[PDB]
């Protein structure tokens, strides 16, 4: 099964995918590849929680239950900087208009 | 494999598979091709009138539509909230997917 | 002839497919 | 007369309709005028045994707004006769809508139609909104489609 992720880290968004039976560590590796830091210089979360490099995504939670194409699971990211790791932050997306008076029951 | 970034009128960036994007007929038509301008590589769109919250939406719908056109799967239902489903419409009529 | 249209069975049960 | 309608062939055909899409499906059949009439609806998840005949005309839509579905992966599905007793299947599916199309979906079920123009959209999206799905529209397509490739 695949599943289906956003990995978000400030104003950072990555959209990707991977086996359920993969790692978290291959996720680092993933990230590598797109935005050059090591698995060394990253945390990866889900929701407060830091993810076990060892465990397989399905294992951490990322199912087809929770990790769809049309609504794919979050993965926090947080960088080292210097000797030391920042915070996890995740900027908010936008926020939609109220809804129209000819758009309710 | 080979990304792209889709950047949102507020300034957010959404890095997403190439293949994934061109599904959008106007996002296909900004960036680089094969026969067009491989050499000169395009990898990035500015998007100034669509926000993160429907561009999000947006890529997610990429998604769907690579993973379930010709398969086997049997395909749910794409879903849209209605408090976004009029800006989702105008920044589908524009990307053309 | 007689035209045939398509019809349900008398017999038929719906089920889960 | 018209291409698209169903033969009288008097062949008896067994077929079971599959719903295996979300939505509330219609069954249409293409009358030997090619007139499209309905029969009962079928909920998500059930599946039932019809009596049809070799060479008749099927389409399938959301029973409430008239969108289009897939029958074996495409729009149109005709019988030809039993294969050694076994019922010939009718695998009802979701297509993969374009996101516009969808949009088009998810608007015109939450606001009337006398309403449509008092959004705040671009104007040309009033008559994509007004242009609602319907079958005879799909078989004008289809039919032309047809003499297309033919030639």
């Amino acid at each position: 099964m695949d599943v289906f992720l956003m990995i978000r880290r400030h104003k950072t968004t990555i959209f990707t995918d991977a086996k359920e039976s993969s790692t978290v560590f291959e996720l680092k590796r993933i990230v590598e590849g797109i935005l050059k830091r090591p698995p060394d210089e990253q945390r990866l979360y889900k929701d407060d929680q830091l993810l076990d490099d060892g465990k397989t995504l399905g294992e951490c939670g990322f199912t087809s239950q929770t990790a769809r194409p049309q609504a794919p699971a979050t993965v926090g990211l947080a960088f080292r900087a210097d000797d030391t790791f920042e915070a996890l932050c995740i900027e908010p997306f936008s926020s939609p208009p109220e809804l129209p008076d000819v758009m309710k029951p | 494999s080979m990304y792209v970034k889709l950047i949102s009128s507020d300034g957010h960036e959404f890095i997403v598979k190439r293949e994934h994007a061109l599904t959008s007929g106007t996002i296909k038509a900004m960036l680089s091709g094969p026969g067009q301008f491989a050499e000169n590589e395009t990898n990035e769109v500015n998007f100034r009138e669509i926000p993160s919250h429907v561009l999000s939406k947006v890529c997610m719908y990429f998604t769907y539509k690579v993973r379930y056109t010709n398969s086997s799967t049997e395909i749910p239902e794409f879903p849209i909230a209605p408090e976004i489903a009029l800006e989702l419409l105008m920044a589908a009529n524009f990307l053309d997917c | 002839l007689e035209t045939l249209a398509p019809y349900i069975p008398m017999d038929g049960e719906d089920f889960q497919c | 007369r018209p291409v698209l309608r169903s033969v009288n062939s008097r062949e008896p055909s067994q077929v079971i309709f599959c719903n295996r899409s979300p939505r509330v499906v219609l069954p249409v059949w293409l009358n030997f005028d090619g007139e499209p009439q309905p029969y009962p609806t079928l909920p998500p998840g059930t599946g039932r045994r019809i009596h049809s005949y070799r060479g008749h005309l099927w389409l399938f839509r959301d029973a409430g707004t008239h969108d289009g579905l897939l029958v074996n992966q495409t729009e149109l599905f005709v019988p030809s006769l039993n294969v050694d007793g076994q019922p010939i299947f009718a695998n009802i599916t979701l297509p993969v809508y374009t996101l516009k199309e969808r949009c088009l979906q998810v608007v015109r079920s939450l606001v009337k139609p006398e309403n449509y123009r008092r959004l705040d959209i671009v104007r040309s999206l009033y008559e994509d909104l007004e242009d609602h799905p319907n079958v005879q529209k799909d078989l004008e397509r289809l039919t032309q489609e047809r003499i297309a490739h033919q030639r």
